[PDB]
RNA sequence: AUGAGGUGGCAAGAAAUGGGCUACAUUUUCUACCCCAGAAAAACGAUAGCCCUUAUGAAACUUAAGGGUCGAAGGUGGAUUUAGC
């Protein structure tokens, strides 16, 4: 019931990535040092690669958790500019007030 | 303004008034070493005249009573910037040229340490570096600043400048001076030359010597000078800083290592780092001691009249407020006494 | 209401209560790094690696025995002090030592005297305030009244005044 | 949750891999977020992929197990 | 502006506060006692009651001045003034007693005399009758001929002629050339009066 | 570089306090940074973002 | 299927034009210092190009940072036009 695909896809890459999560961070560690045998770092290369796209984290989006607007999401809140700007001047959100100095 | 002109004469009773300097002597014993501000007040003034102050002074006592015999002493002039080191240094260089000695003078150390375009590999040491040109200029200085002893003190060993060309026991020094300056390759080895002939000599009773080193913090320092890969040069490489470090010792006797601490122009120091250890460091402290470390402070309320007077008599303070008590007062509160505040101040005023 | 800052713990101790020699102090010193204020002779421990305040707090009193007990402790290669490892300047054996050692054996060299030696060259008070005044320089902030002190005594010493 | 050397006794005591396995000691105890049986879980993995790739390190020269 | 309009420019003379009482009249007496009761405001900081103060020399350090960088442009005027100074005395001392007479040493004076050469009297201003433009010559006011008389000297030294000459010389240089009533800037006062001449016939262009 | 005793010193208080013991460059110090974190993945402000 | 999912891929410059950054230097440039210095000065001038390294990332010729390499156009700009009390 997410508020659209694109919502629904980032939900699904969010679930996998944190499922995933430790077995990236275990094969990135064995990439990620100049240590261990090169050859052992190509394995580890391919095996990472090898693992599902949806993983990365990298994929994940930081959408506005309300209304899935990709862009002008503030995090501490995680909603959209459009959004928060309603509350805010609604006066829901305590603390916050317009600005003026 | 003191009738007396002799060097060695003026004491306390001279102090806080002026001391000449004639025109042949300015051109002699200081053809460099002389603050630029001051040679452009001497030009626009034709006269040289040095107040007497109390630093000054005392290192004249010091240097009255020095025992030859005695390992050469090490007197250290220090002091908040622009109270006048240089100039003291420069008032007993005239007082030990009156006296006789042989001065062996570097206007500036820190200008061996930077902004050198001309850095050769030196062929006595292949690890040591050459400053060729500030070598020749400093060779050309000492020759006219010690021509008359210079062809009289002779050499004392065989030096080899090419695989052909030397200077052999006996010859006198003005070679060696003559081979370094009209040979610029050769100068850094010509200024080491020169410095261990004099210092050995002068343990021999050959003459009195006056190592007057302007700026002596620069020799233990840090350089700006960057190799060929851009790699920093630390101070020994350079072989015309390790040659004076090496006269900086008291191991000899015969004559003193007077020397005056400059802020200005240093590198790596903070701008009100003035006091011996600040400006020197653990390596150059370490070095210098022990030492006789001498104060200069900014003009005395006597030593600040005298200077006022002496402007307005040469009509140097033009502004028709100068003259009047409210003026001097105004310069003596913007300038706190200082003297190379006060002249540029008074430069514009 | 979990926290995550509610885990970390300092641990505040002053120096000179605990129970240190010299050596043990130097070395604890070293050890601790800027975790020890000179200025206020307290050494402070953060510890945030366990993730209860209660483990934290164990690691912290851990970590303050284990520095106390090393620092009693000695190790061989201790032995390699060089001089550049050391914050209190020791006027003895140090350079202005043999620098003014040697210049008191050439002056009375020229004196032609050889009335003399290291021991009493070095047991006359001269040599004391200069030491003293050496080492107030090297240790304490430099100032006027210092200075004008090792002038006093380098001219003592040397003989000029 | 900070001397997580008694986990590595399996790894050969000295080493590439023993240097690796002791930063990733280092790392799990300045960690504070997991629990022991995660970091114990990690070491295991660690042990598990090398026991499983020995075949590599050997022909790299790099002995284990 | 942050300062409310009752807030007064403060005045800085120790001769006017200084004044006997008793030389007052009705009206400075009335004047003193109304600032008794009137809001000042601070002292700029680019002025003082120093007796050397000058404010020709601080509005032409001001003019001078690039992003501001007040002390590169108060450096470059103290620069200027020790030059003149230098230059004259070398003058005196190398000239004769009897022409040392009239060589002035007083830089101050030399940059004001300069300065009042330059002025130019008379200007060319647009003045439009019936819709078209025309530059009629017009009477300037003092502080427009003054401001005239920097600005064309400055520019002339910010010129590119003189290239690898420091700004010091460049403007000692200029200014004892109009001191002397030579130089460019001199010629551009001419200039302008020249065409404010050409242009007299248009002056009744002018309605004020 | 550093004084023998200087850097033995050092050694040994990154051993006391519980630092990488050998020697490492930053390179590898980027896998005890990796293992000193929870992944950004694993942070409950990631895998919980939605409601 | 104008819905959903997956892989890959475009996002370039003939050229014009808008805004900004860099400069055209001597009130400049480098160094030290943060304002009493020393050098440079036909050199000034790229954050452009090419090569290398590094940071993040699974993926970096194409993202960013650093270094090396090159020292380019340009020499205060037309009518016109922007902002500022
Ligand atoms: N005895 C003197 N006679 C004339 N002028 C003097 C005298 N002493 C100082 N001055 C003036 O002060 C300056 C000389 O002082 P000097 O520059 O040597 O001072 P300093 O304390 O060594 O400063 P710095 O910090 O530059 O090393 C010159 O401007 C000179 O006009
Ligand atoms: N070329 C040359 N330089 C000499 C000679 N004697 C002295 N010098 C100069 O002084 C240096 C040698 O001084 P010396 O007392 O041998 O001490 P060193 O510099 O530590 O070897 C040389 O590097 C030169 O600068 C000589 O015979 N030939
Ligand atoms: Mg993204
Ligand atoms: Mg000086
Ligand atoms: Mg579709
Ligand atoms: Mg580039
Ligand atoms: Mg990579
Ligand atoms: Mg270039």
């Amino acid at each position: 019931h997410y508020v659209d695909w694109r919502m629904w896809r980032d939900v699904k890459r969010r679930k996998m990535a944190y499922e995933y999560a430790d077995e990236r961070l275990r094969i990135n560690s064995l990439r990620k040092n100049t240590i261990l045998p090169k050859i052992l770092q190509d394995v580890a290369d391919e095996e990472i690669a090898a693992l599902p796209r949806d993983s990365c984290p990298v994929r994940i989006r930081n959408r506005c958790v309300m209304t899935s607007r990709p862009r002008g999401v503030k995090r501490r809140w995680r909603l959209s500019r459009i959004v928060f700007r309603h509350l805010a001047d609604h006066g829901q959100l305590s603390g916050i007030q317009r600005a003026t100095w | 303004r003191t009738n007396e002109n002799d060097p060695a004469k003026h004491g306390d009773q001279h102090e806080g008034q002026h001391y000449n300097i004639s025109p042949q002597d300015l051109e002699t014993v200081f053809p460099h070493g002389l603050p630029p501000r001051f040679v452009m007040q001497v030009k626009t003034f034709s006269e040289a005249c040095l107040m007497v102050r109390k630093p000054a002074l005392e290192l004249l006592h010091y240097l009255k009573n020095t025992s030859f015999a005695y390992p050469a002493i090490r007197y250290l002039l220090y002091g908040e910037k622009g109270t006048g080191k240089t100039l003291s240094l420069c008032h007993v260089i005239h007082f030990c040229a009156k006296q006789d000695w042989l001065i062996l003078h570097i206007p500036d150390a820190h200008l061996w340490v930077k902004n050198c375009r001309d850095l050769l590999q030196s062929s006595y040491n292949k690890q040591r570096f050459d400053q060729p040109l500030e070598a020749s200029t400093w060779l050309k200085n000492f020759k006219t600043t010690n021509e008359r002893f210079l062809n009289q003190i002779k050499v004392q060993e065989k030096y080899v400048w090419n695989k052909r060309e030397s200077t052999e026991k006996g010859s006198p020094l003005g070679e060696v001076v003559e081979q370094g300056i009209t040979r610029v390759r050769n100068a850094t080895d010509a200024v080491g030359i020169v410095l261990k002939e004099l210092k050995r000599q002068s343990s021999l009773g050959m003459f009195h010597l006056l190592v007057a080193v302007d700026g002596i913090n620069a020799l233990w320092g840090r350089t700006t000078l960057k190799r060929e890969d851009k790699s920093p040069i630390a101070p020994e490489e350079l072989a015309l800083v390790h040659n004076l470090r090496k006269m900086m010792k008291n191991d000899w006797h015969g004559g003193a290592i007077v020397s005056a601490l400059s802020q200005t122009g240093s590198l790596f120091k903070p701008r009100k780092a003035y006091l011996p250890q600040e400006l020197l460091g653990k390596e150059g402290f370490d070095a210098l001691d022990p030492f006789i470390p001498i104060l200069v402070s900014n003009y005395n309320p006597k030593e600040f009249e005298s200077c006022i007077q002496y402007y307005l008599e040469n009509n140097w303070l033009q502004h028709e407020k100068a003259p009047t008590e409210e003026g001097k007062k105004e310069l003596l509160f913007l300038s706190n006494a200082n003297p190379s505040l006060l002249e540029r101040h008074c430069a514009y005023l | 209401v979990r926290n995550p800052r509610a885990r970390v713990v300092v641990l505040r101790v002053k120096l000179s209560s605990l129970n240190l020699d010299d050596h043990a102090k130097k070395k604890l010193i070293k050890l601790v790094g800027e975790r020890y204020c000179k200025t206020t002779d307290v050494l402070t421990i953060k510890t945030d690696r366990c993730p209860l305040r209660r483990q934290n707090y164990d690691y912290a009193v851990y970590l303050l025995t284990v520095l106390y007990h090393e620092s009693w402790n000695t190790e061989e290669w201790e032995k390699s002090k060089t001089e550049a490892d050391m914050e209190e300047y020791i006027w003895e054996n140090s350079s202005s030592e043999r620098n003014i050692l040697e210049t008191l054996l050439q002056m009375k060299a020229a004196e032609k005297n050889m009335e003399i030696n290291k021991e009493e060259l070095l047991g006359t008070k001269e040599i004391e305030e200069y030491k003293k005044s050496v080492v107030s320089l090297k240790n304490e902030e430099e100032n006027e009244n210092s200075i004008s002190q090792y002038k006093e005594s380098v001219k003592r010493l040397l003989n000029v005044t | 949750h900070i001397f997580l050397e008694k986990h590595l006794e399996s790894f050969p005591k000295q080493g590439p891999i023993r240097h690796f396995m002791e930063l990733v000691t280092c790392g799990l105890s300045k960690n504070p977020y997991l629990s022991v049986k995660q970091k114990v879980e990690h070491i295991e993995w660690f042990r598990n992929y090398f026991n499983e790739k020995k075949d590599i390190l050997k022909e790299s020269n790099i002995q284990f197990n | 502006s942050r300062y409310s309009p009752e807030f007064k420019d403060p005045l800085i003379d120790k001769e006017y506060y200084r004044k006997p009482v008793e030389e007052l009249t009705e009206e400075e007496k009335y004047v003193r006692e109304l600032k008794k009761t009137q809001l000042i405001k601070a002292a700029p900081a680019g002025k003082t009651s120093s007796v050397f103060e000058d404010p020709v020399i601080s509005k032409f350090t001001n003019m001078m001045m690039i992003g501001g960088n007040k002390v590169l442009a108060r450096s470059l005027m103290i620069q200027t003034l020790e030059a003149v100074k230098r230059k004259q005395f070398e003058k005196y001392h190398a000239a004769s007693a009897e022409e040392q007479a009239t060589i002035e040493r007083n830089p101050y004076t030399i940059f004001h005399q300069a300065l009042k050469n330059c002025e130019p009297m008379i200007g060319l201003v647009p003045i439009l009758k019936g819709g078209r433009f025309y530059q009629v010559p017009v009477p300037l006011p003092d502080r427009r001929r003054r401001f005239l008389a920097m600005k064309w000297m400055i520019t002339e030294c910010r010129d590119k002629k003189h290239q690898r000459t420091l700004m010091p010389e460049k403007l000692s240089h200029k200014l004892l050339e109009a001191f002397h009533n030579q130089g460019p800037v001199i010629k551009r006062k001419h200039d302008l009066h020249k065409m404010a001449e050409a242009n007299r016939a248009l002056a009744h262009y002018r309605w004020w | 570089s550093l004084s023998e005793y200087a850097f033995r010193m050092s050694r040994l208080s990154a051993r006391l306090f519980g630092e990488v013991t050998r020697p490492t460059n930053s390179k590898s110090m980027k896998v005890v940074k990796l293992f000193s974190e929870l992944p950004l993945a694993k942070k409950k402000e990631t895998y919980d973002w939605y409601p």
